[PDB]
């Protein structure tokens, strides 16, 4: 059975879900902004200043006002998978939209004609945000933009800003949970996976449990090593050679593992065995970029080469190679330098041919494992409730960081809002109600601002003039600090947003707040 | 007290049609700006001297006002039990 | 248990179930019709402005409102399997027959009288149609057909004229979500499938992943090729002909797969392997469909030629063949021209055998491959919410703009039906309960353009009765634009839809109307 | 569906939550405080007054209530983990610091200043703790910290300090339920498992059913022993030898078996066998374990060396063992001093490698096997009821003693944590709000004492002033001993904490309380 609701009541359930949803979740905007406590049914509660976080949790009784709400969570959703940060702002823009949206509409205004004069106005918009934007210089802006996102967190900020320096531009940053209450950052370059240490005897530092071995060669074969008779003539030829030889195969197994031992036991050679990484098809992708880097070859199963015909040509050449229980790592390799951004131009362009069937985030982590290194932010503190709100803000600071590289900085604070919405005064179109949908906009755009003075103390609207005004007596950067209370500029203080996380906030909520002002009825069972 | 002595103008504006707080923020900033007699006309939404414009109060009034409501607010706050006959 | 009601109170039940139906549907209706927002039990809500997707989700808890509200879901319904566009005008319809005909009913006509009554008129209406009907000339009719079906969108209509123009008029037009915000259109040609790329060494072009051989030959062979000795008599000839050589076989494995690869890897012949396309039945289906425009032979099983036996001259010849991750597509061949004409005249009669079968429109798919290209639209928005109804709204146009080259055009905006409308005051019967049902059909037929008009904020009958003085005093194709409300010409404005839309809508809402208008009582289950 | 609170009310059911937890837990505070009866659901009720085991099982009806709640339970549970002591005055710590917070915030304050303000004062506190940390001397400092953990129990504190004093720096200690009323100590020295007695006739003690061989070799060997002819060449070489010699293999099968026990009960050698200790991987780890220390070879599978190939060179000597139905222990071994220290080195930096694997306390177990002894304390009481309590006492003291060797003692009572927040009064911050963060401590850092003096029945704000004041006229190390009820020095009269255990509670309690006052909404499922 189902219940259909019109116009105006249908509009009033929607107002009201999507109120409720957007109330909760403001009190978290700007650095004055406040924590929410999300129950959980099994273990301790979640406290997070995180707006998407906030939002996926919210759902109500009534139909129709669930659907107000669950429409508004894809705008947060939407931009922190996009952006990763700025689901507040979005969530607060949506709100803004469809209020002024039904204002119109009661007016008699047509609902398409307000869409398309909201698309009109986010297209002005984005392109003045795009014209006032400023590009990452060095450092000093990487470290001001972590520090803005994780909540005025200086320590935070530096080390994010030490994280990317280290890895480069190519480098993949990762988040983990630490287990003492102090936070370390982790950095190891190279081609590194997770496998190593076959038996105890592969020991060359007895004092760390590692195994380094200078100027090694590596053998990369797909399949199991048993056989003695196929094993024996590869350090044949390997001990002619007199340097040290690494395995890299499926398992080496009985009687091949207890000839490798013994014989490196005996001091005649040096040698260890390692497992290969991945499972399934994760063989061939990566034992191929293990090879690439090192100047040998995989000898894979489809080059038809067994294991006596091998020789110390097509073995690659290393400069150092460390196994332990879990991690072993090359330094570097014989791998000619072409290959390797061939193989990172590969990626990227495979990344829209991965995106279709992916599921995992290796599709970076092999891009960075040849082109830079990969850090490791273990966040640390003295009770897990805390350390899951410091994780998420450091997260946080780590995706709005990235999206700055991209696309550049912004003035923060909502300022970039307010001066894109300044150029919409010079639009015009022929139609009338498309002309409310552009003032919709306007109005909208000078929201997140107002919101940020009112959880700080401040009256929005006054705080709004102010700022209005200071953009032609001071300049466009100009804004409200709200963190301490006074009026300095924005960028030269240090209060700044990516452009990418500013143009994603402002699509995304007018994409759903338009795609809803359309609607005239709605349909849901009855309960 | 500081925040009760603040809501009669809050009340004004909020009923003449006007956000309450921005209202008081203006008189605020206008006791600096431009003196203590300034404040907000209700009749016609703007900024005036209250003295010049004739908007005055007997200072016995806002006197006595202020006295009296401080202490049956403070008789109540300190209020402990209420005898009331059981009714019918 | 049953309970059974007669006379008026079962017609009652019946008009309500139909008018709460209709009532949902017809919001949607016309280029300022509003969007429904229909309730999803698991994720987000749907807003849609179609009338079939509304009308499916339509169900009441009287189970006598049901049954008149299930009835009249069969006329969008099959009005979409048939023409996919105008479900909305078919329920506007279908309510405005079966209101008229309870009023003559219940004047004491004779229900039956009133369904052949309600027949002839739909046989005169449907002829008037087709009298007034234009054929497609070329891309200005097809743009403003697919234009108007798109809510009166542009860019949509352009890019749907483009696809038709590149894959002709045999061409398939597929619609599918995009991974990014843009729309873009990709066309293919030729005979392709979702095969390939057995192993990496294939590799012509290491800029993009892709192996393309220059006038190959191919290998169609429909098992497993893993015998050595069976593999070298084939590679024996080529070699001697030494153009490149393409596998289609069930696989290529191991032995067999690995002579393949290092003998191309040595640079001596230059070859690729591919799956044989399909499952089960589809593999004698598709194979013989790739072998029959390359000018070889398929080398089936029941053709009992052995591995060893082949030779150059069954071997087919193609031109280019370009082999990646999952596409493998081949330009042209050498199969004969009067062949495939054969194929898709016997694929067309075989249409009739394949609609009692057929489950996928696979029947289609071939028919396109080999007699032009097959073009995919990828719908494009920021927000999933959007994006849901921009695709609805692309599929609604790429059917209409199908339908338009079928059977014509005709002027939109309801003006059709209003023309048709006027050739029924000649039509005269003999029985006066049969007239009543002729008159019925008149008023219905006026019933869509006063529905757009108060949609648009204009009064039904104000609209009406000018249009109807239009068409002496201007001509038939006159009629009112309620896109920006005047009256012009309909067809020179480019305000048209389809004939085979507005022949179909008719037809299927008399069907039912008039046999809902025949009962005398209900039986229902007791709740 | 889920229900939004915010602002007071929201606080409002966190202080509510916070308090009725906190009170329950309260009442066993102090040397005069009482014990908590807890409602098992199937057997005897459990008696205790250990503050986290009463936090564990709190849960409330409401659920705004119960995050309150839920979100303390942390502090003592990660007291509990950490520490193993003073989970009680963390508990009391935390609800101090959550109802000041509410006081300041109540007033106007911001909730992420106040935060930082309370971070700052707890790191100027715990410096001031560590200054007022005292190294352990010996056996009274150990002594006294047992006593006063043990709640005033001297039979206790002897028997830990004895424990202690035998297994020396590296030893560990154990508690399990003995079997009668009373409590003993067993210490055991060398590297002992529970294997042994394979078959009855390998007796030399028939007064004891004990196997002792002296000055033995041992054979270490990770597979079954099964066949004669390779069984015989140990023996053929050791009968040589004379000495007797004991079997370590994973299993002594059938004839191998029989023709061992028939040699020795023939009186020709003296001999033994028994079975390796530990399943799955614990083999390779518990046998190399049991090789380093005496002097000879693992024989391992790595290592290629078949049965008949052994020899006494690589057979290991030993002074003592002995063998019983379920112990079987060595006195000492030939291995080389220097070897293990190195395996004590290896397994200390592997503590941080296995404590991310770890679910057994074998880690601590392996180490106290080559570097002393363990002990077992087999807590006894007359009744179950009883006992249970009695083993809590003793887990604690002896956490607590532990705790005292490795950061030192300081001022028992409270009197530290009031000795530590005097120290706060010198600290200025900027911030008004950072200013009312660091007087919530210091009010925060006295209640501990305060709780103490008014579960002893005596007025809390009477004694803190008393102690306060005898800081300047006696010294740090005064305070009040609610034992009896008289001012003395506490380092004296040895009433001493550890500093570890009273740095972790003020840690914990402010990481979790300063968290929950930054929240403002509350988000539950309405049940
Ligand atoms: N000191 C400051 N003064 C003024 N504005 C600030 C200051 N610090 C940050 N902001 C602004 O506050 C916003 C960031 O607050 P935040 O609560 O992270 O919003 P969000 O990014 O939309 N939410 P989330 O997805 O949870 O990070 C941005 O618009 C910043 O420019
Ligand atoms: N600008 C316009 N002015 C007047 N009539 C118009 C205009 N644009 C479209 N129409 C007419 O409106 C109808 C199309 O509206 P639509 O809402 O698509 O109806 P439908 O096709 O019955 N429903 P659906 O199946 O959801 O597409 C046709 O009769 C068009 O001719
Ligand atoms: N005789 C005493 N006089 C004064 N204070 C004492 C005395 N004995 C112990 N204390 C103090 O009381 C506290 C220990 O009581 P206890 O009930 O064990 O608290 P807890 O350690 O927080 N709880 P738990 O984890 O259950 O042991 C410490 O602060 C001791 O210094
Ligand atoms: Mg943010
Ligand atoms: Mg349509
Ligand atoms: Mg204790």
């Amino acid at each position: 059975a189902k219940k259909v609701i019109y116009g105006e009541d249908a509009r009033a359930r929607l107002k009201a879900g999507v109120d409720k949803l957007a109330n909760a979740v403001k009190v978290t905007l700007g650095p004055r902004g406040r924590e929410v406590i999300i129950e959980k049914k099994w273990g301790t509660p979640v406290v997070t200043k995180d707006g998407v976080t906030v939002a996926k949790e919210i759902e109500f009784k009534d139909p129709y006002e669930n659907m107000g709400a669950q429409l508004v969570k894809e705008v947060a959703s939407k931009t922190s998978d996009v952006a990763g940060d700025g689901t507040t702002t979005a969530t607060v823009l949506a709100q803004a939209i469809f209020n002024e949206g039904l204002r119109a509409i009661a007016s008699g205004a047509n609902p398409m004609d307000i869409k398309r004069g909201i698309d009109k106005a986010v297209e002005t918009v984005v392109n003045e945000i795009k014209k006032l934007s400023i590009p990452v210089s060095g450092r000093k802006e990487i470290e001001q933009v972590a520090t803005i996102s994780a909540n005025n967190d200086a320590t935070i900020g530096k080390i994010i800003a030490d994280a990317m320096e280290a890895v480069g531009k190519d480098g993949v940053i990762t988040v983990e949970e630490s287990k003492s209450a102090e936070t370390t950052l982790e950095t190891v370059q190279g081609m590194q996976f997770d496998r190593g240490y076959l038996s105890p005897y592969f020991v060359t530092n007895p004092d760390k449990m590692e195994a380094v071995l200078e100027d090694p060669f590596i053998l990369i074969y797909e399949k199991k090593i048993s056989n003695v008779k196929d094993l024996l003539p590869v350090l044949e030829n390997v001990v002619r050679a007199g340097k040290p030889l690494l395995i890299i195969a499926e398992d080496v197994e009985a009687e091949a593992l207890a000839t490798l031992v013994v014989n490196h036991i005996k001091g005649v050679i040096r040698a260890c065995a390692v497992k290969a990484p991945g499972f399934g098809q994760r063989r061939k992708d990566y034992l191929q970029d293990i090879a690439i880097l090192t100047g040998g070859t995989a000898i894979t199963e489809e080059l038809g080469i067994k294991l006596e015909s091998v020789t110390l040509d097509m073995l690659g050449r290393a400069d150092k190679v460390i196994v332990d229980k879990d991690n072993t790592t090359i330094v570097g390799g014989k791998g000619s330098k072409e290959a390797i951004q061939a193989r990172i131009e590969q990626i990227k362009r495979q990344i829209l041919e991965t995106t279709s069937d992916y599921d995992r985030e290796k599709l970076q982590e092999r891009l960075a494992k040849l082109s830079g290194g990969v850090a490791i932010i273990r966040v640390g503190a003295a009770t897990e409730a805390e350390l899951k709100e410091k994780k998420a803000r450091v997260e946080d600071a780590v995706h709005a960081t990235k999206a700055a590289v991209e696309e550049g900085i912004v003035p923060g604070g909502g300022v970039a809002l307010v001066r894109a919405s300044e150029a919409l005064d010079n639009l015009k179109v022929d139609n009338a109600d498309q002309q409310l949908g552009i003032d919709i906009i306007k109005k909208a755009c000078r929201t997140p601002i107002r919101q940020i003075a009112a959880n700080s103390g401040f009256e929005g609207y006054v705080v709004l003039e102010k700022v209005l005004q200071l953009g032609k007596e001071k300049g466009k950067n100009w804004g409200f600090d709200a963190g301490v209370g006074d009026y300095k500029d924005m960028v030269e203080a240090g209060i700044i947003d990516p452009t990418k996380v500013v143009r994603v906030a402002i699509q995304n909520a007018a994409s759903v707040a338009g795609t809803m002002l359309t609607a005239e009825a709605l349909v849901a069972e009855i309960p | 007290i500081k925040k009760a002595c603040r809501t009669p103008i809050r009340q004004i504006a909020a009923n003449s049609g006007f956000e309450g707080y921005v209202v008081l923020e203006k008189v605020l900033q206008l006791g600096k700006e431009k003196g203590k007699n300034w404040g907000f006309d209700a009749g016609v939404g703007d900024y005036k001297d209250m003295v010049e414009a004739g908007i005055i109060d007997p200072t016995k009034v806002v006197r006595v006002a202020i006295q009296n409501a401080a202490s049956v607010a403070g008789t109540m706050l300190t209020a402990e039990a209420l005898v009331a006959e059981i009714p019918e």
